[PDB]
């Protein structure tokens, strides 16, 4: 039946509702997801010394302790220390790379792990990382599209000496002698494919992975990153239900009832994000909290056409509630006065906060007769200057215009620049003194007795007319 | 040369779809926020709705922070925030837009009635709309696999059939679906495959389907649009001032209602285009985009939906399309108007004819500039803010002033319902003291106006043009004939016939009786001294003229046997006349023929002034008469209550008749009706013969008797007022009344009104004095819904063409209805042109050499020969195109010359029909339309399809054919008819093509068909005609050969070589184009068509101009349907220049437009 109400109830009624239990399997592989990442991100060489760069910009004043890390697992002074720790697990690991480095390169990442990063960062490694891919990509696809569709040479034997390596030459020039239908069409683009070999084997330098590894790791990492948007969507899913009974609460407010449970429907995919089943707490009631938040935040936001702070919308509610105690209690309704009193606040407020508390009104609201006489139709235009004046003013120009030239040009010169008169600006007395070389006192004299001599009738007459 | 860039002046004007990128070109900035104004400095939010970042300043040449602020800055786009200064004009003219996250389908081609998304992928709506609301998914580019292109899949099937071909196949779901559909679809290449499908396959339900299709690709091929467009990625967004937020009183806001919607839209974009990025589930952003969809659509058209009703008031909020819309069919009311006024209408027979009387408190308002003009023209003012202060201070001075400014200067006057172009008239201003409009008695007729208090307004004539406009075609003096049929519109009223009237009648003996005078001079001071009766019978001097010479004036003197008063009416009358017509008693009819005469033998300007002086002389002397009204003057019959007791006595017998059972008791219900309807009969013409003659005065003998001088007879013989219908009902009984059944009452009202009613007969008189009025309301309503269809259909036409030389025609003679010459053929023919010359009764003898305007002499050399019938041009013959020939037309006008080139008639013509339209009660004024609409009708006859031999073959099955057969031609035709209705034709006898092959009426299509043009052309014109003259309406067939030639503006092909066969299209067309095959590229062939019969409603329906079209047929539809094709409005027509505001192209205009439109398709 289109009413969107409709196709939305029916879409999210297929949904099944979660066991007691059930919220705990969903709860659970999201951990899971994410410590996935956590680690994935962990094993990252370039995303370690990050941190240390980051931090050194810290101590030096070009950042922020509050805008790198979120506090730790666990002040100031306890940060500088974790750090060294971290510093410091990374500065042997570093120079161990001689195998049981694996012993140190796992123990690295451990510290590493206590860091609680601001989202924002957090997400910036995760970003170098897969850009840092998107160059690998860049110049592994680089290197079979000069093979294959262009040098005619098979995906099957070019994929047979490349596994463990793709950075030196035992697959670029030592394959091109085995003789293969393939092997001798190799050497015309030789330049082309070992040149740009120079981005691919510096990655291995930058990160100070291997070709091998790097793609390993964001790999293992985009599974887990699936992983949980894959739970945290189904469990938003689970929970719709519940948005539309606390939003079928705040209709009327000047919000569509969908427009309600979208928001709403935000809150819950919020409070997906920052829940922990580990603290016993029913996701039922610790999502009704976002979620309410969420609607709230929304109407009080965007509900009106004239947009009000939050603060007012609050201030405002109060005083229907007054009125309420007192509506029957004053056998009519308290004075504008007397909530003023009941309010905690200047109390003459009350007439300025019950004022931009109107909403607008239809300009197309019928009006008597119900007849198409809208108000709108009432509404008279006021930017509009009216013709007795647009003539009026045609006018003053030519009479002024007339007036200044029945003078003496330099009476003129000297009453067009001291008022705006067909120039830009109008000058200063001294500004006008010094265009003439003859100045000061002097120039405020010529001009009195031009006012003077526009003052008195043949020239006084027509002027005069203009003022009403 | 260049062409040109900027501002010159257009003409056409092109509809289409819109790019996203072409949305684009419009915006000066991504409207980003749902905010509108600050809440404190109630200052406009950047960048939301109302912004001066992207659509103008809220204040004149100044910046909005305010850095700026100085006039001379203008091209400065201010550093702080983004402002150009300019005149807060813009913020009316500069758009914007929105960029939509997920694509969203405009509802116009959505639903508007015939799905054009639909039918342009030839997919069924309730399908694509499933693929949005993403109840199902639907193919595209299918590839080959399994599925169709435009199949659709569900959720579990989809899935089953990827699992299948994972890639090579592909579906999805939503606008964007849409959206791809129609991107990928070639229109070029559905082009040559429908092609082939038509030939191959030979179905009348298969080609028929197929043709309809090709034909409307092609068109969106050659259309110049691309399908995707129809799927929204951008949206613009309106001016704001258009849609403003300004204050009120007391200070609350009030706004436009798109602001409720735009900001939804605004709002429900936004959240989505966070749902994005946060990945939330399917689930939800399908939720969001569907809510997305419908806040647009909202926004769009309201309605097509479930309707979103605006914030808080339960009323639902106007959207864009309900903003075209304005106002069953449309009307229009609109555009109010600066220098107008107006009043209550009061009298001034003192006025000459070409004026009227305007109050000097008017006047000082309404030409308010010209004064100020005028006052410092001369000098009395040093400016005009001096003269604003001097008008203002009401000085002595201006009056002088005014006078001058306002003298040759005409204004115009109109009254409520403009019906004939006569209801606005320009009159020049003569001063007043008072607040009322005094209005010339004798134009009081043409704009239906009473003084009982009805008001008029004026106008001011500003632009030259339109003075002179005013003073060459809509002054008073233009108009005193009568456009719909040439007798004078301006003929003397009431009071002023009574007075001629009773000035010339005469009575048996009187004071003058008998005696002799040198001329009506001495008539005069013989009447004014007291010495004669006016009316008294004497033998008087008088000289009259005859111009009878090649153009110049005869006199004759001699003693003619008159009265007083005829005498001293001589003295009005202009030259040429003759005595004999103010010889006679002069009543309201001989009153204005005398006019009419004048005018067609002296010319208009003696016209003119005699009617003023008729005017005043006749309200002089009925000032002189005396005549008044009392109870003594309305006579009883004597025999009065004898006659009913009579009749009375007559139902006691058809009652003794029925209680015995001889009669029946409805047999004896119409019987008694019969006796009443009777008595009153006998009732009525006794008064009458009574009232009538009844004065019986004595002349030196004994006795004499003659006409009444009764002041209430004088009245209706003369024709000033009254009629003896009406006078029944004051003396004799005032006859049978009916129930509000229709069944009219076996015992009549049987008290007039000299006599009380009682109770029950004034009660029984109820009914149909309520349904009267109430009657008479509706047939306002009716009237004027015809009149508005007839210039829905007629409008644009227009005499262009001067001679269209055609021999054509059609043929007219008296209308003779059973009994005597209903109507005559003077009247039929006068001012209309010859087709062919006309011969006396013996030949060789050309009496009107072929195309002669058979003006009023002719008429009468025609009258003086026996002559028969006449061929004549009809407008509905006439081999011009686009217009109407001059000649074919006729001459008519309030101006009594040929029509001139460029008046637009087809108005003129709807007028005139549909203005009288208010008088008429099968039969009535619902007759006529059934007419103009070309209804067939219920149990209609049917008619020979062919000439030939006929018989019947089969039997009843409900139908038993009938089967002509022709001599020479083929036997094919075999027509069933059902045996259940009784024939007429002789079974074994030969019928003529459009014979009675059964009786009752015919389909004017029949008579189309089967019997011809001029045939159903005379069908019309003479059926309509039958009701408005049954009810003393006069209107030249002139009038309704428009509209005819309107009805039959299209026709159907029937041979091949340039155009679609069974197409209908315009005669026009082919008129030209069969003209331009016939000695052009191949014969090729070609074609032959047929003419076709629409009813007006239908005919009108089909327009050029899509502009037009918008006017009075739906717009939204109209709109769409036009704009997929983007359709070139050339403009060409009338309704479409005015709402454009350009000049008309007809009238002044029209030598504009050709003068114009010759510039264009040119070097
Ligand atoms: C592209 C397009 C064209 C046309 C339409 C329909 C609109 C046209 C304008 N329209 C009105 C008038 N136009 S006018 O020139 O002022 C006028 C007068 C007065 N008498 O006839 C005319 C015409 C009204 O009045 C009035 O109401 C409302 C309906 C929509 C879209
Ligand atoms: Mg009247
Ligand atoms: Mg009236
Ligand atoms: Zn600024
Ligand atoms: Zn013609």
């Amino acid at each position: 039946t289109t009413d969107p109400v409709r196709m939305y109830m029916r879409e999210m009624g297929t949904v099944e509702l979660l066991t007691r239990e059930g919220e705990i399997d969903i709860a659970k592989r999201i951990e899971d997801g994410i410590n996935q990442v956590q680690c994935s991100v962990a094993e990252y060489p370039e995303a370690i010394t990050y941190l240390l760069e980051q931090y050194d910009r810290v101590e030096a004043e070009e950042a922020r302790l509050s805008d790198l890390i979120t506090g730790f697992v666990d002040d100031p002074e306890l940060a500088r220390e974790k750090f060294a720790e971290l510093r410091a697990q990374y500065v042997v690991t570093r120079d161990t790379i001689k195998a049981t480095a694996q012993e140190e390169i796992l123990k690295l990442s451990e510290v590493f792990k206590q860091f609680r990063l601001v989202p924002k960062q957090f997400d910036y490694l995760v970003n170098s990382m897969r850009v840092m891919m998107d160059r690998v990509r860049t110049q592994e696809r680089l290197i079979m599209k000069l093979c294959v569709e262009q040098c005619k040479m098979p995906k099957k034997n070019f994929i047979t000496l490349f596994t463990g390596n793709e950075t030196s030459d035992t697959w670029f020039n030592a394959a091109i002698a085995m003789n293969k239908p393939w092997s001798e069409k190799l050497h015309d683009v030789s330049e082309e494919v070992h040149r740009a070999l120079q981005k691919l084997q510096q990655i291995e330098e930058e990160t100070g992975l291997t070709i091998e590894q790097v793609k390993d790791i964001n790999r293992r990492m985009s599974i887990g990153e699936a992983k949980a948007r894959r739970a945290k969507k189904e469990m938003v899913e689970a929970n719709l239900r519940l948005v539309i009974s606390i939003a079928k609460k705040y209709t009327n407010r000047g919000l569509q009832f969908l427009d309600l449970i979208q928001e709403g429907n935000i809150g819950l995919m919020k409070a997906v994000d920052k829940f922990e089943y580990r603290r016993g707490y029913k996701f039922s009631t610790y999502a009704t909290w976002w979620i309410r938040q969420a609607i709230t935040r929304s109407i009080a936001d965007q509900a009106r056409t004239i947009r009000i702070p939050v603060h007012m919308i609050e201030t405002i509610n109060k005083l229907n509630r007054i009125s309420r105690q007192m509506l029957q209690e004053m056998g009519r309704e308290p004075t504008p006065e007397e909530l003023a009193e009941r309010m905690l606040m200047p109390e003459d407020k009350i007439r300025k906060v019950l004022k931009i508390a109107k909403e607008p009104i239809s300009m197309e609201t019928p009006i008597g007769d119900d007849e198409d006489s809208h108000l709108g139709d009432f509404i008279e235009d006021t930017t509009l200057e009216l013709p007795l004046d647009s003539a009026t003013t045609e006018s003053l120009r030519a009479a002024t215009h007339d007036v200044l030239a029945g003078l003496t040009a330099r009476e003129a010169k000297v009453l067009r620049m001291r008022f705006g008169i067909d120039m830009n600006t109008d000058y200063t007395l001294e500004e006008v003194g010094k265009q003439f070389d003859v100045t000061r006192e002097r120039i405020r004299q010529i001009e009195a007795k031009a006012l003077r001599k526009l003052r008195h009738p043949s020239r006084s007459e027509v002027l005069r007319s203009f003022l009403d | 040369l260049k062409a040109q860039t900027k501002t010159e002046e257009f003409d056409a004007i092109k509809i289409a779809l819109a790019s996203p990128d072409m949305i684009r070109s419009w915006s000066f900035g991504e409207v980003k926020k749902p905010e509108t104004i600050n809440y404190r400095t109630f200052k406009p939010e950047r960048d939301g709705l109302f912004c001066a970042r992207i659509f103008g300043p809220v204040k004149d040449y100044e910046c909005l922070c305010g850095k700026y602020k100085r006039l001379k800055h203008r091209g400065v786009i201010c550093e702080k925030c983004g402002v150009e200064v300019t005149q807060t004009k813009v913020r009316r003219e500069r758009m914007g837009h929105i960029e939509l996250a997920s694509p969203t389908a405009h509802i116009w081609f959505l639903k508007s009635l015939p799905s054009r998304i639909g039918l342009l992928l030839d997919m069924p709506l309730r399908d694509i709309e499933r693929v949005l609301y993403f109840e199902s998914y639907v193919v595209i580019e299918g590839g080959m696999t399994n599925l169709e292109r435009q199949q659709i899949l569900t959720e579990e099937q989809y899935l089953d059939a990827l699992e299948e071909f994972g890639d090579e196949f592909d579906a999805k779901m939503g606008a964007e679906a849409i959206q791809a559909l129609l991107k990928s679809m070639d229109l070029e290449q559905e082009c040559e495959q429908l092609r082939e499908e038509l030939n191959e396959t030979n179905s009348e339900t298969k080609r028929k389907k197929l043709t309809k299709r090709i034909k409307l690709l092609e068109a969106f091929v050659q259309s110049g649009n691309k399908p995707e467009w129809m799927i929204l990625t951008v949206l613009p967004v309106l001016p704001p001032d258009l849609r403003p937020l300004v204050p009120l009183d007391g200070g609350r806001f009030a706004t436009s209602d798109l602001n409720d919607l735009y900001r939804r839209v605004i709002n429900r974009n936004n959240r989505l285009k966070r749902l994005l990025d946060l990945a939330a589930p399917d689930i939800i952003v399908r939720n969001e985009k569907r809510m997305l969809q419908e806040a647009v659509d909202a926004l769009l058209d309201n309605g097509r939906r479930g309707r979103a009703i605006t914030g808080s008031n339960k009323r639902p909020l106007k959207s864009l399309a309900d903003m075209i819309k304005g106002k069953f069919r449309q009307n229009l009311l609109g555009k109010r108007v600066d220098y107008s006024g107006r009043s209550v209408i009061t009298v001034g027979p003192y006025l000459r004819l070409h004026q009227c009387g305007l109050p000097k408190k008017m006047a000082l308002e309404l030409f308010k500039p010209f004064i100020y003009g005028k006052l410092e023209l001369r000098g009395l003012a040093t400016t005009i803010k001096a003269a604003k202060k001097m008008v203002e201070r009401e000085e002595a001075v201006v009056w002088d002033i005014l006078d001058e400014v306002i003298r040759e200067h005409p204004v115009l006057l109109n009254r409520a319902p403009t019906l004939h172009r006569l209801g606005i008239q320009a009159f020049e201003p003569v001063l007043i003291e008072g607040k009322a409009i005094q209005l010339h008695p004798l134009v009081c007729a043409a704009y239906n106006a009473d003084f009982d208090g009805d008001q008029m307004a004026v106008h001011v004539p500003l632009t030259l043009e339109a003075q002179l406009e005013a003073r060459a075609l809509m002054m008073s003096t233009n108009n005193i004939l009568s456009p719909a049929n040439g007798e004078p519109i301006i003929v003397p009223s009431q009071d002023v016939v009574l007075g001629l009237y009773y000035m010339t009648r005469d009575c048996v003996n009187a004071k003058g009786e008998g005696m002799v005078l040198t001329g009506p001079k001495e008539a005069e001071r013989l009447y004014r001294s007291g010495l004669a009766s006016l009316h008294a019978r004497v033998k008087v001097r008088i000289t009259e003229y005859e111009k009878d010479a090649n153009g110049e004036l005869v006199a004759k003197t001699s003693l003619k046997d008159t009265t007083v008063g005829r005498a001293i009416l001589w003295m009005i009358v202009p030259k040429g006349l003759p005595y004999s017509i103010v010889n006679q008693a002069l009543g309201k009819k001989a009153i204005s023929k005398m006019l009419n005469t004048c005018y067609r033998i002296l010319g208009l300007k003696p016209t003119v002034i005699f009617a003023d002086q008729i005017m005043y002389t006749g309200f002089a002397y009925a000032a002189r008469s005396g005549a008044s009204v009392g109870i003594d003057d309305m006579v009883i019959p004597e025999k009065k209550h004898e006659i009913i007791s009579e009749a009375e006595a007559e139902v006691a017998e058809i009652q003794e008749q029925f209680q015995s059972g001889l009669v029946t008791a409805g047999e004896r219900y119409n019987k008694v009706i019969d006796i009443w309807a009777a008595a009153n009969d006998r009732v009525s013409k006794a008064m009458m013969d009574n009232l009538q003659t009844e004065t019986v005065i004595n002349r030196d003998g004994q006795e004499e008797k003659q006409v009444s001088f009764n002041s209430i007879y004088m009245m209706a013989d003369s024709g000033a007022r009254g009629s003896a219908a009406q006078i029944r009902q004051l003396a004799g009984m005032r006859g049978l009344m009916a129930k509000p059944d229709g069944s009219i009452i076996e015992t009549p009202i049987t008290a007039n009104f000299r006599e009380g009613l009682n109770v029950l007969q004034y009660f029984i008189s109820t009914h149909g004095a309520r349904k009267g009025l109430a009657d008479t309301a509706l047939k306002t309503a009716n009237s004027g819904y015809l009149t508005r269809r007839l210039v829905d259909v007629a409008q644009d036409l227009v005499v262009t063409e001067d001679d269209c030389g055609t021999h054509e025609g059609i043929m007219m003679t008296p209308v003779i209805e059973g009994g005597d010459v209903k109507e005559p053929l003077r009247d039929r023919v006068l001012g209309r042109v010859t087709a062919e010359d006309v011969l006396k009764p013996g030949t060789a003898d050309i009496l009107v050499p072929r195309n002669t305007l058979l003006h009023e002499q002719w008429c009468d050399l025609l009258e003086e020969n026996s002559v028969d019938a006449v061929k004549v041009r009809s407008v509905v013959s006439c081999d011009t195109d686009f217009g109407v020939c001059a000649h074919c037309y006729g001459r008519d006008l309030a101006r009594g010359h040929i029509i001139n080139k460029g008046e637009a008639i087809g108005v003129i013509a709807a007028q005139s029909i549909g203005e009288p339209g208010t008088q008429l009660t099968t039969g009535g004024l619902p007759r006529v339309a059934d007419l103009f609409e070309a209804r067939r009708p219920k149990e209609p006859a049917i008619l020979a399809e062919i000439s030939g031999i006929v018989s019947f073959g089969k039997e009843t099955k409900g139908k038993r054919r009938l089967v002509i057969t022709p001599v020479d031609g083929s036997d094919p035709y075999e027509e069933m008819i059902p045996k259940w209705r009784q024939l007429n034709v002789f079974e074994g006898e030969r019928v003529e093509r459009g014979d009675v092959i059964s009786d009752g009426p015919e389909a004017p299509h029949d008579i189309l068909r089967l019997r011809g043009v001029h045939a159903v052309t005379r069908y019309i014109v003479n059926e309509v005609q039958d009701v408005y003259r049954l009810q003393g309406v006069k209107i030249n067939d002139k009038h309704i050969e428009v509209i005819v030639r309107q009805m039959l503006r299209k026709a159907t092909i029937v041979n091949a070589g340039s155009s679609d066969f069974l197409e209908g299209e315009q005669v026009e067309y082919s008129r030209v184009k069969i003209a331009n095959r016939e000695l052009e590229a191949n014969g090729k062939v070609g074609a032959t068509y047929s003419r076709d019969l629409l009813g007006i409603t239908k005919a009108s329906l089909a327009t050029e101009s899509f502009i037009s079209a918008a006017s009075f047929q739906e717009t939204t539809r109209v709109l769409t349907e036009a704009a997929v094709a983007g359709k070139r409005d050339e403009l060409r027509g009338l309704k479409e220049n005015v709402i454009v505001g350009r000049l008309i192209p007809a009238g002044t205009g029209y030598a504009y437009h050709q003068d114009r439109m010759r510039r264009r398709a040119a070097g």
